């Protein structure tokens, strides 16, 4: 079971961290991954009607966090779910479009048929599985996320010591121009340009 | 005698001696970096070889 | 822009005292060093001489 | 100098308000006329 | 200068216990810092010469290569933005003299002092001048 | 140019010494060797270190 | 800091220039010369001027 | 008085030893340590430099296995001792 | 420069002797 000169048995450590991926001659197999698909278009057509019908009709009370909430969905999920149901239903009820007659883009059609094919195998969710609130959990998500782009380094040499070390200098935080709207017309947008290193406000 | 049956050819193939028999022939593959036409000089006239330049890993 | 120049004035005062402050400790802990440098040389060169 | 952003802003803050002997009191307020209030407040429960 | 770019000589010896080189406080305060960032077993100060006791691992030595950057003939001085740009990705110690004495890039780095790239040790193959 | 004048250079080869546990534990952990039955026995007695003794003989005036 | 000799050029000066004169200096020089290098009084007090001196040892 | 553990050292040996040594300054020297139990090995010093070449394979091994490896160096020590014969007086 | 102080083997033998036996390896036989 091969050999390890200290005891950290972890999920934390560069043999598991990209953990089932592939570190010889099978990186070259063909091998055939799950297909992503948003929640939007998981989730139960039903499901949706019901959510559509609930924010249309109260979004106070039913609002998006509270409908998320009680789904198991994300609020962008929740408002994507209503913008779509609400544009069908536009279309259906005014009869401009069919649910197959609405010209769209390429990657729709194929998310389309993707989670046509996913109903078709698994069935649609009768509930959402997301997270309100995602964690802070260690995970790969893309080479971005594996090193300090402030410390341009992605390893940390350092000395072995039992007392107190310099600390590190930390990096302070970018001040960059922003616009901000003040006043909003039907014929006139006023907004202030920021600069935040200006000294004398007022 | 000295032979190895492979699955996906489906034959035979020979044990050659050099090669160390521990070392699993299945999980290694080559390259080849370079074949050349190298040349001879004898006393009728002139002989050719050829040379070659493998990577195994 | 007088309240920042206050700020301003307070914040330069503070970093004139630092710079002194410190180069003069730099200063006299080199000239101690060198003084006594010189004192042990000197008796060694007049032995020698002798 | 360009880390912090200035007497000059502190002093637009304090003029403007936003800014400007332990607990704050009520902090917040929502009337519902006809159903009562919900109030929001920094106090304390046990010593206060 | 001369004495730190000659010692460059002495520390990149091969299947060798010790190796002398000529002394020099420089060459001194270098010695320290490589003690300290544990690329030398030791060393010893003779009079006109320091005696390296060098460090092996698994038969090859720890010191695999030295890039001399600052030669008595030419200065090299770098701001703390640029010596972040140029020390990136690599896990070599740049030796830097500012102010506050010969310490290595990572210290420079923290503290964002102006300061002369003297060595690279173990850097691999990264220079610029 | 020229061959080998890099002295404190390429001339030298700074490589490590595998010795026999190394290169069976490096060969069954990558998969390529099939664990041998001595391998457990030299890993309890790993072998020394002879190149660091080596670098202890110090030539003696006679 | 106080250091010096002779009384108008000090250890200083006379470590800068080597036509400097010092009295004192110039009374055991004259004695070493009258006595001899191989008498015991003079390698006695040469070791002692070196040792009070404290800079015997020096390599 | 003894310090720095030193009571504790002669304090655990057999008997009044630990005392005995403490209030008469006696000497002992060679396996003489051993055999009180003020010593528990018996190496050389040509093993010190030993150690600090080989100790590369304390971290192929696994701990308990470098610390077993540690004892290669414990030799054994002569059978005299000074104080056998005094031990139940003492 | 002979006026210099650096730290040297001469000294610290004349600090010791102030104040260097060669032994024979033991051969370990038993």
């Amino acid at each position: 079971v091969d050999f390890s000169q200290n005891r950290f048995p972890v999920l934390n450590t560069a043999e598991n961290f990209r953990y089932w991926k592939d570190r010889g001659l099978d990186r070259l197999l063909p091998r055939v991954f799950p297909l992503k698909l948003p929640a939007h278009r998981r989730v139960d057509p039903l499901l949706r009607e019901y959510i559509f019908f609930l924010h249309s009709m109260d979004p106070a009370r039913f609002s998006i966090r509270k409908l998320g909430e009680r789904y198991g969905l994300k609020e962008r999920t929740v408002e994507l779910i209503c913008r779509e149901f609400s544009v069908a239903e536009f279309l259906r009820r005014t009869e401009l479009a069919t649910p197959y007659t609405r010209r769209v883009s390429r990657e729709k059609a194929v998310l389309r048929m993707k989670e046509a094919l996913f109903s078709l195998k698994l069935g649609y969710d009768q509930l959402g599985d997301e997270d309100l609130d995602e964690q802070e959990e260690h995970e790969f998500r893309g080479f971005r996320s594996t090193q300090d782009w402030i410390q341009r380094q992605n390893i940390e040499v350092e000395m072995m010591s039992a007392f107190p070390l310099p600390a590190k200098r930390n990096p302070l935080p970018k001040r960059v121009d922003v616009d901000v709207t003040v006043h909003n017309t039907s014929k006139l947008k006023v907004m202030n340009w920021i600069d935040p290193n200006d000294k004398v406000v007022f | 005698a000295q032979t190895v049956y492979d699955a996906e050819k489906g034959m035979f193939v020979r044990e050659r001696e050099g090669v160390d028999p521990l070392i699993k022939l299945h999980e290694l593959r080559q390259t080849l970096l370079s074949v050349s036409r190298m040349m001879s000089m004898n006393k009728q006239g002139r002989v050719y070889y050829f040379r070659a330049i493998v990577a195994v890993g | 822009l007088a309240e920042v120049t206050e700020e301003e004035r307070q914040k330069q005062l503070q970093l004139y005292l630092q710079e002194k402050r410190e180069r003069r400790l730099r200063r006299e802990e080199q000239l101690q060093r060198i003084y006594d440098d010189k004192k042990r040389r000197a008796v060694l060169k007049d032995r020698m001489r002798i | 100098d360009t880390a912090t952003a200035g007497e000059a802003a502190r002093a637009l803050e304090r003029e403007l308000g936003l800014s400007r002997p332990q607990y704050g009191g009520l902090l917040q307020q929502i009337e519902l006329p006809g159903f009562g209030e919900i109030n929001v407040v920094h106090g304390d429960l046990l010593s206060g | 200068m001369q004495r730190a770019c000659e010692m460059v000589v002495s520390l990149l010896r091969v299947d060798a216990l010790s190796q002398r080189c000529p002394f020099h406080v420089l060459n001194v305060q270098i010695l320290d810092l490589l003690q300290r960032e544990g690329l030398i077993r030791g060393f010893k100060v003779d009079g006109t010469k320091i005696d390296i006791l060098l460090k092996h691992y698994k038969g090859a030595p720890v010191i695999r290569n030295i890039r001399v950057v600052s030669k008595p003939s030419r200065d090299i001085w770098l701001t703390p933005h640029e010596l972040k740009f140029r020390t990136r990705f690599n896990t070599g110690l740049w030796i830097m003299q500012t102010s506050c004495g010969v310490i290595s890039h990572r210290d420079c780095l923290r503290m964002g002092i102006g300061g002369k790239m003297l060595m690279a040790i173990n850097n691999g193959y990264q220079h610029f001048c | 140019g020229k061959g080998a004048v890099h002295y404190t250079g390429t001339n030298f080869r700074r490589v490590q010494r595998l010795d026999i546990v190394d290169r069976m534990r490096a060969l069954v952990a990558q998969g390529l060797v099939d664990a041998p039955l001595w391998l457990s026995a030299a890993e309890r007695a790993p072998p020394m270190e002879l190149s660091n003794l080596k670098l202890m003989d110090r030539k003696v005036h006679n | 800091d106080k250091v010096g000799g002779n009384g108008t050029e000090d250890l200083f000066d006379q470590m800068a220039c080597a036509r400097a004169g010092w009295p004192a200096r110039t009374l055991l020089m004259a004695m070493y010369m009258a006595l001899g290098a191989k008498h015991p009084a003079v390698q006695r007090s040469r070791a002692e001027l070196e040792v009070l001196l404290g800079t015997d040892g020096f390599v | 008085i003894p310090d720095s553990g030193m009571s504790f050292v002669l304090a655990n040996l057999r008997g009044s030893l630990g005392v005995f040594l403490a209030l008469t300054g006696h000497t002992l020297s060679g396996p003489d340590l051993i055999w009180s139990g003020l010593c528990k090995h018996w190496i050389s010093p040509e093993a010190l430099p030993f150690l600090e070449l080989t100790a590369e394979k304390q971290l192929e091994v696994s701990e308990r296995e470098a610390a077993v490896l540690l004892e290669e160096h414990f030799l054994d020590a002569p059978d005299a001792y000074s104080l056998d014969d005094w031990e139940e007086v003492i | 420069k002979h006026l210099d102080h650096v730290p040297t083997e001469r000294a610290r033998q004349l600090a010791e002797q102030r104040s260097r036996v060669k032994l024979e390896k033991e051969k370990f036989l038993r």
